[PDB]
């Protein structure tokens, strides 16, 4: 029947909007370490420790929806 | 030129352009400075003053 048709939609919409938020959101952040970095190379280990720190705070919401992108488009198929 | 209480030297000595200092940065891979506003009008400030200094020395 059409619930799975739409079922594979609904988990397509929520994952691809997780991407784009994930990517752009972390891309913006990589970007400012970059810049950070090549002032002074001497901090690149400080400045990845810090890196990483933050960066794992801002993969949470987008690893739910991956998370329940995978359940809905599998086990709920 | 005073070099001793019992000795002076007369000399010429060239102020503009710069004279090569032996100023190597190699210990300075390490950084290179925040500029504000801009690296230009910073080092433009900086040649007047130094003429200005070495006059005054």
């Amino acid at each position: 029947n059409l619930n799975m048709d739409l079922l594979y939609m609904a988990a397509a919409v929520m994952m691809g909007l997780a991407a784009i938020g994930a990517a752009i959101g972390i891309g913006i952040l990589g970007g400012k370490f970059l810049e950070g970095a090549a002032r002074q190379p001497d901090l690149i280990p400080l400045l990845r420790t810090q890196f990483f720190i933050v960066m794992g705070l801002v993969d949470a919401i987008p690893m739910i929806a991956v998370g329940l992108g995978l359940y809905v488009m599998f086990a709920v198929a | 030129k005073f070099i001793n209480t019992m000795s002076q030297v007369p000399t010429i000595s060239q102020l503009l352009p710069l004279p090569a200092s032996d100023d190597d940065d190699l210990k300075h891979k390490s950084w290179d400075y925040l500029y504000e506003p801009d690296p230009k009008a910073l080092l433009d400030t900086l040649l007047r003053r130094y003429v200005e200094s070495q006059v005054y020395q």
